[PDB]
């Protein structure tokens, strides 16, 4: 019947997941399905620092590379075929979704 | 990175001495088999196979690390 | 033929090698990348890293 | 196919027999093939070799189960198969006789060309 | 010897069953995966494909520690007359392509 079920979404560009959760807010609040808003979990930052140089000639610089990783959750209550049916659609470009059973 | 060194032992491999196929069986009456070696009675070689006689040893050519027998 | 073909080789830099160019010497396992140190620097866009600090 | 020849029937059952899988060549294997119960029809030539070889052939046919064919002319049967496998077995390169033939399995049961053998077994 | 006949005809019938081969770069891993992982070690694979590379029948790239070898025309006629097929039969690769 009514179950909580929190969706959490994960990607790198800040856009596309920003876009992505107010859409899936629109869509949950045109049904009225009590929406416990968008909580964003620290985001993570990967560092990888290596020479620049192929050999061991020069002087010794360094190259600091680094990727992010934007995680944000929301929360449902509502049947399940609702949330599954909304959340397949309106999603065009590269951003990871993951929706399970229930989390309260 | 250089010029070799002599070696003075050279031989690749056994030269694999060759013989005449098959006298294992003996006709000894007309329409009558006799066998010179018992075939290994190991369960996987299918007892078509021969078991070697040495001196004094029998030893099975398919049973590669086993049978062995010391007489 | 021979029984003698290898021996162990289940930690250390004989263990590992890049998933590019089959190298040793100087490889990243952070976050399982197994990647040469200049094979890295190639191919650092493609996985996402981009240089920014 | 042809009319029940024996000149045609060695032809026609090795056709299908080399895919079958049956052909235990040579005089060995030939031995080792009938000293286990694989073998169902055997094959022998002239002597262009040992002259006890054929009794061999005969006493090992004879002492289980008498199925034995016996035709002539060793390098015929040897480019029957005359190569490793059915394309240009004719090719004068390799052309060894056979000299013994064990069918283990006579291909698939078809066209009489099984029959041959079954008009001889108790007919001769 | 090279290879086992037995081991020789469950690759090819496995690539022409397919139409397409790969193997890591890769001598000592004991048993190649896929459909020939009950018996063959992946040496083998490397090794026939080599031969029959060098006659044609295949084309073969390379790129990070992996071959991809494509069967070509010469390739199904050899590999029919070598399997001995029913002349005309393909599961290879058969369908129009929209
Ligand atoms: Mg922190």
């Amino acid at each position: 019947a009514i179950h909580r079920i929190r969706i959490t979404l994960t990607s790198r560009n800040v856009k596309s997941l920003e876009k992505v959760c107010a859409d899936l807010i629109r869509g949950a609040k045109e049904k009225n399905l009590k929406v416990k808003g968008p909580v964003r979990m620290p985001t993570k930052t990967l560092r990888i620092t290596t020479r620049k140089t192929p050999c061991g000639e020069g002087s010794k610089t360094w190259d600091r590379f680094q990727m992010r990783i934007h995680k944000r959750l929301i929360d449902l209550h509502s049947p399940s075929e609702i949330v599954k049916q909304i959340t397949s659609i309106s999603i065009e470009p590269g951003v990871e979704v993951e929706v399970t059973i229930a989390d309260a | 990175k250089k010029s070799y060194t002599t070696p003075k032992k050279n031989k690749h491999k056994r030269k694999k001495v060759k013989l005449a196929v098959l006298k294992y069986y003996k006709v000894d009456e007309n329409g009558k088999i006799s066998r010179l070696r018992r075939e290994c009675p190991s369960d996987e070689c299918g007892a078509g196979v021969f078991m070697a006689s040495h001196f004094d040893r029998h030893y099975c050519g398919k049973c590669c690390l086993t049978y062995c027998f010391n007489k | 033929q021979q029984l003698y073909w290898s021996h162990p080789r289940k930690f250390g830099q004989g263990s590992r090698s890049c998933r590019v160019c089959s190298n040793r010497h100087g490889l990243i396992r952070k976050y399982g990348l197994n990647m040469c140190r200049q094979c890295f620097r190639q191919y650092a866009k493609d996985i996402g890293f981009i240089k920014l600090d | 196919g042809g009319v029940m020849d024996v000149n045609t029937a060695l032809q026609e059952v090795l056709k299908t027999a080399l895919i079958h899988d049956g052909l235990a060549r040579g005089i060995r294997e030939a031995a080792k093939a009938l000293d286990k119960r694989q073998a169902h029809l055997c094959v022998l030539a002239s002597n262009c070799d040992e002259p006890m070889y054929v009794k061999l052939v005969e006493a090992l046919c004879a002492e289980h189960q008498i199925n034995l064919i016996k035709v002539d002319d060793n390098k015929k049967l040897g480019e029957w198969v005359g190569l490793c496998k059915i394309d240009r077995e004719g090719k004068p390169r390799k052309v060894v006789g056979c000299s013994c033939v064990v069918v283990k399995d006579y291909g698939k049961e078809s066209q009489a060309k099984d029959v041959i053998e079954e008009y001889f077994k108790c007919k001769k | 010897m090279l290879m086992p006949k037995k081991n020789r005809i469950a690759i090819y019938e496995l690539l022409f069953k397919e139409g397409v081969m790969v193997a890591k770069k890769d001598v000592h891993m004991p048993k190649h995966p896929e459909l020939a992982d009950k018996n063959v070690p992946n040496l083998h694979v490397m090794k026939a494909m080599q031969s029959l590379k060098s006659r044609g029948y295949v084309k073969e790239q390379f790129a990070w520690r992996h071959f991809y070898w494509y069967l070509t025309n010469e390739g199904i006629q050899y590999l029919r007359d070598y399997l001995h097929l029913p002349p005309e039969i393909v599961p290879a690769t058969l369908r129009r392509s929209r």
